[PDB]
RNA sequence: CUUCUAGUGAGAAAACAACUGCCCGUACCGUAAACCGACACAGGUAGUCGAGGAGAGUAUCCUAAGGUGAGCGAGCGAACU
RNA sequence: GUAUGAGUAGCGAAAGACAGGUGAGAAUCCUGUCCACCGUAUGACUAAGGUUUCCUGGGGAAGGCUCGUCCGCCCAGGGUUAGUCGGGACCUAAGCCGAGGCCGAUAGGCGUAGGCGAUGGACAACAGGUUGAUAUUCCUGUACCAGUUGUUUUUGUUUGA
RNA sequence: GGAGCUGUAAGUAAGCUAUGAUCCAGAGAUUUCCGAAUGGGGGAACCCAAUAUCUUUUAUAGGAUAUUACUUUUCAGUGAAUACAUAGCUGAUUAGAGGUAGACGCAGAGAACUGAAACAUCUUAGUACCUGCAGGAAGAGAAAGAAAAUUCGAUUCCCUGAGUAGCGGCGAGCGAAACGGGAAGAGCCCAAACCAACAAGCUUGUUGGGGUUGUAGGACUCCGAUAUGGUAGUCUGUUAGUAUAGUUGAAGGAUUUGGAAAAUUCCGCUAAAGAGGGUGAAAGCCCCGUAGACGAAAUGCUGACAACACCUAGGAGGAUCCUGAGUACGGCGGAACACGAGAAAUUCCGUCGGAAUCCGCGGGGACCAUCCCGCAAGGCUAAAUACUCCCUAGUGACCGAUAGUGAACCAGUACCGUGAGGGAAAGGUGAAAAGCACCCCGGAAGGGGAGUGAAAUAGAUCCUGAAACCGUGUGCCUACAACAAGUCAAAGCUCGUUAAUGAGUGAUGGCGUGCCUUUUGUAGAAUGAACCGGCGAGUUACGAUUGCAUGCGAGGUUAAGUC
C-alpha cells in the first residue's frame, strides 16, 4: 500500500474528514487502515475478555486506504506520493515538495 | 522408521491413571509400529526395562462441527508394563 | 540455521539430526502434558530437521 | 502327523535357570427400537443353552433363574363395526 | 408456497397403582412397595449385519406418533489390551485366477503347471477376581506349545551319534 | 518485493520479521500407501515372503536398505527326447504394459427406430455403439493422373461447377467429378542390372559402391568435371527476441444536500493516460490501474549466425543387361467408387486360374482399331486442413439465482439404488459488526426498554418483501330466506376524493345456468384447472418462391481469398 504503519497521514472523505494521525495498523489484503482517533465506534462487549464491565469500548475500526493522504512531514500538508530512487535506495516522495517519505 | 517416531505421546486419563499405578504406561505409537518395535522403542527412550506390550487399535470416530462431518484420524494404542526392579517412567 | 548447517561436517550435522529427533520427542510428551509453553518449538524443531536433511542430500 | 531309506552330518540329547513369541478382530445391539423391511414398523433373521409340577414331550397351564409392564392418556359405558 | 378436507382419520397387539424424590414444569424421569406379563422365551450366549448406537457428565432446539427433568437423540470427555480364543504367517473342496500353451475380425474365450479360495481338516490355558465401560486378552494362582542363550549331566564325532 | 506475517477462519495460545519475513516467479530436494502395480497374495489403499548388506538382543523374535512380475529385443552360459543339434532353463541386456481430452484422425466390426405415408430392394447409414492404432495434427501425396481449347504437371483444403451429369421398387430419396478461382506450396529415397570386398558351396549370402526412370531411364562403353548448389539434419555452440515474477507512470480544492460526495455549485489542472475496477451515492485529476517508458538471476520456446552433418555432376553411344510375379489380369462371391450388375469401366477383399516385359505394359467408363497420355505391382515427405481437456489476455444488442454449467454456496455432494446408474435443494444485514453493554418478564426460547446505526418494520429466517393463506380492529349490511353470487334500478347509513353530475355499504326490485377444450349441438350429469407466484409452445441456419423497399439497368452481381 501506498501508505505504511506509523505514518501521518489526513482523512480526505468520510466523517472524519480534515482529521490526522499516525496509521496504528495496516491491512494491504483489505487495502485498508486504522488511524488514531479516527472513525471511533462503541462495542458493546461482555465482560468476557478480561474486563469485568463488559462496558461500551471505544476502538478506531479501519477505513478504507483510499481515503487518506499522507502529511508531509516537513510541510505538515498532505500530499500525493511519487517514487525516486535515492542513493539507490527507492523511497517515497512528496509530490509537492520533493521531501522524502 | 525412526525409534523416536515409533512412540508419538503419551495417554493421559482415567484408565491410563490406574494402569500407572500399576506400573504400566498408555502411549499413542505409530499405526505401522508392532509392539515388539514398540518395547525397543520404550527401552531406548527410558532406559527402562519392559515386561510386557499390549497393543491394540483405536478406530476412527465420527465427529462434526457445523455443516462438516469427518472421522478423527485412526490411533494405535500400546500399553507397556515394565519388569518389577525396574526405573518408573516419569510424565 | 541454514549457514551454520552448511558449516558443520556430516557427522556433527548426523548428531545433531539425531539431538533434534529427540528434542522433538520430548516436545511432543510435553505438549501431551499440560507441561509445554512455547508450543512454536515444535515447528521450529521440525524445520530445523528438515534443513539438516535437506543440506545432507545435496551433499 | 508317523515311518522308510536316499541324502546330510560334528555335534547331539536330558535336566535346570533365565529369556523370546508378530499382524488382524475383541466396545455395544444381536427372535432386535441398534440387522433386512423408507418408521423406535404386529413381518423376516443361521447356530448353542434353554429349569420345576402334572406330562411321552421343547405340547399345554401356572411358575424358577432371569427379563418386562410395550412412548398418548382421562372419562363415558349410545348407534354402528 | 399455502389452502380445503379438519382440529377430522390416526397416535402401530398387552396392567398398572400409589408414596416419596427431582425439577420452572412430571400419568410419562428416578427410588420404593404391591400388582401384572414372558419363561423351548419376551431369559442366557453367540455368527452375520450394523458401525460407536457402549460408559461417564451435561442438554431439552429438532428426532421420540403425547409428555418429558428422559432416550439408541444433541453436547464434552472416555472405552475394545491375546504365543493359547476366531483369522493370517497351516491344508485343501466347489468355484475363481492362470507363466507358457490352444483357439479366435478386434476385444478376447479356454486352459496346463502353479496358485487363490472355508462353510470342512489341522492346531498350545483354565479357574477365580477386577472396571463406569475390556477380558480364555488385564490381575492372582496354576499350566501348556514353539524357540534362543547359558550351567550342568550323559554320547558322537567320518567302522559316523 | 519491502512491512507486516502464522489459509479458509473468528478466537485464544505461542511465535516469525529491515540479519528483509509473509508473499510472487524460475530451478531443485523430499514426495507414506493404493493404483498399469510389477517379489507373492489380495475383498484397492492390506497381508506374507526370498536373497544380500546393515541394525536391536547375551541370543531367538524385531527393524532398515537394495534386488526379486510378465512378455519383446540382443547377448552369454547351461542344456532333453537324440548323436550333433534344437527346444527348454539361468543370467545379463532391450522396450512395452496403463491413463487420457465425453474433441479432432485412420482402421476393424457395425445396428434399429425412422423415411418410403404399409414393406423386403432402398433410406436412417457406414451413422450410433464397440475395438485397435495413433499424432499434434492425422490421413493424402510426387502421375501406369487430369485431359482432348491443346494442353496441364505431387497432395491437401476453400469458392464454383450443381442439386447439374448421373444413381434410384426410375419410387422415397441419394448425388459427383473435371475445367475455372483461391489458401499453401517441395520434393526425395530404395529393389534391380553392374562393381569391390567378405564368407561358404563356377553361384550365393553379407557388406560397401552403383542407380532410380516415360520429351524412357539406368547399367555398360567412351569422353570431362573433380566443382556447383541445396537440406525437410544436430539437445553443437554464439547471438537476438520471447514466455514464466516485476518497476515507473500526469492532473482538485473548495461550496450545497448528506451518516458518507465521487452528486450539486464555483473556479482550476492533466491527458501518448476520458479503457476498466474500487473507494461510505454517479470520480479523467482519492486508490488499483490505463497511455507510455523500463525490467530477468534461473528455466523453456522461437529466430538468426556459425560449426559439424547429409545430399548435389555434363556430354556421346546402344551391342548387350536391368527397370518391383504368384504380381497385373481373368472366372466365381462380396465390397468401394454419387453409379443399387447394370452396357458397365476404375479401386479393394476372399478363392481358384494366371501374363508380358521396351518391337514392352496400363489408362482415356463394356469391347476393338487408331491416336493421345502415362510407367503399377517398393518406401518417405513440411504447408495450406480438423479439434480444444488445459494455460494466458480479452470480447459479447449472451444469463443474471426456477436463468446461466447439474453445480455462483465445501456438487457429481446430500439423497436414491445390490450395481451399472440417477441426482437435488441452497446467493444478497450494514458503508463499517458498530452483530444490541446494562436493566426488566421468563427455566429457556422470545420479547419490552436502554444502546449501535442514516435507517433495527436493516437484528442475523437479516436488501426490497407481491399473491395465495392466516388473524386483529371496524364504517355499512345480515337470523322468512331457494343465491353461476353478478349486473341494472334503489331507500337508508357512513365518509369526503386525481373535485368528478364523488366514494363505501346496501334493505328491496328486474334480468341472469361459470371459464376453457371439443363438438351438429355443452350451464352441462362430456374434458381441464385446489388456490397463488414463477417457468412453460412457430425459432434459427441453408435453399425455393411471392409482395414490399433500395441501388444499378440490357444489364445486375461478386464467391472463396488478400489487407
Ligand atoms: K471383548
Ligand atoms: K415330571
Ligand atoms: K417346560
Ligand atoms: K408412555
Ligand atoms: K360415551
Ligand atoms: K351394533
Ligand atoms: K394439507
Ligand atoms: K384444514
Ligand atoms: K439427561
Ligand atoms: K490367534
Ligand atoms: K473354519
Ligand atoms: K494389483
Ligand atoms: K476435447
Ligand atoms: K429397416
Ligand atoms: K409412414
Ligand atoms: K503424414
Ligand atoms: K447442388
Ligand atoms: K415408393
Ligand atoms: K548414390
Ligand atoms: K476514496
Ligand atoms: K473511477
Ligand atoms: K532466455
Ligand atoms: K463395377
Ligand atoms: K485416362
Ligand atoms: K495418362
Ligand atoms: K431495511
Ligand atoms: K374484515
Ligand atoms: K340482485
Ligand atoms: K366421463
Ligand atoms: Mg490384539
Ligand atoms: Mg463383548
Ligand atoms: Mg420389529
Ligand atoms: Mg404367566
Ligand atoms: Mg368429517
Ligand atoms: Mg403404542
Ligand atoms: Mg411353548
Ligand atoms: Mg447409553
Ligand atoms: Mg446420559
Ligand atoms: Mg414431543
Ligand atoms: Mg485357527
Ligand atoms: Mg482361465
Ligand atoms: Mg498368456
Ligand atoms: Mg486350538
Ligand atoms: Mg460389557
Ligand atoms: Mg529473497
Ligand atoms: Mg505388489
Ligand atoms: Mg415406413
Ligand atoms: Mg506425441
Ligand atoms: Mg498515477
Ligand atoms: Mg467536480
Ligand atoms: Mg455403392
Ligand atoms: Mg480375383
Ligand atoms: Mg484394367
Ligand atoms: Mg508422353
Ligand atoms: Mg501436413
Ligand atoms: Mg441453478
Ligand atoms: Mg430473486
Ligand atoms: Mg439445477
Ligand atoms: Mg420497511
Ligand atoms: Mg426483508
Ligand atoms: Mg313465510
Ligand atoms: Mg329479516
Ligand atoms: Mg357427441
Ligand atoms: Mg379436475
Amino acid at each position: 500500500m501506498f501508505v505504511k504503519k506509523g505514518d501521518k497521514v489526513k482523512v480526505i472523505t468520510g466523517k472524519d474528514k480534515n482529521k490526522e494521525g499516525v496509521v496504528l495498523a495496516a491491512f494491504p489484503k483489505q487495502d485498508k487502515v486504522i488511524v488514531e482517533g479516527v472513525n471511533v465506534v462503541k462495542k458493546h462487549q461482555k465482560p468476557n475478555q478480561a474486563a469485568p464491565q463488559g462496558g461500551i469500548l471505544e476502538v478506531e475500526a479501519p477505513i478504507h486506504v483510499s481515503n487518506v493522504m499522507v502529511i508531509d512531514p516537513s510541510n505538515g500538508e498532505a500530499t500525493k506520493v511519487a517514487f525516486k530512487e535515492v542513493d539507490g535506495k527507492k523511497v517515497r516522495v512528496s509530490k509537492k515538495t520533493g521531501e522524502v517519505l | 522408521m525412526e525409534l523416536l517416531d515409533v512412540i508419538k505421546r503419551p495417554v493421559i486419563t482415567e484408565k491410563s491413571m490406574l494402569a500407572m499405578d500399576e506400573k504400566k504406561y498408555t502411549f499413542e505409537v505409530d499405526t505401522r509400529a508392532n509392539k515388539t518395535l514398540v518395547k525397543q522403542a520404550v527401552e531406548s527412550a527410558f532406559d527402562v526395562k519392559v515386561a510386557n506390550v499390549n497393543i491394540l487399535n483405536v478406530r476412527p470416530k465420527f465427529k462434526r462441527m457445523g455443516k462438516y462431518a469427518g472421522y478423527t484420524k485412526k490411533r494405535r494404542k500400546a500399553i507397556v508394563t515394565l519388569t518389577e526392579d525396574s526405573k518408573e517412567i516419569q510424565l | 540455521k541454514v549457514k551454520e548447517i552448511r558449516e558443520l561436517t556430516t557427522a556433527e550435522m548426523l548428531d545433531k539430526e539425531k539431538q533434534l529427533k529427540e528434542e522433538l520427542f520430548n516436545l511432543r510428551f510435553q505438549l501431551a502434558t499440560g507441561q509445554l509453553e512455547n508450543t512454536a518449538r515444535i515447528k521450529e524443531v521440525r524445520q530445523s530437521i528438515a534443513r539438516i536433511k535437506t543440506v545432507l542430500r545435496e551433499q
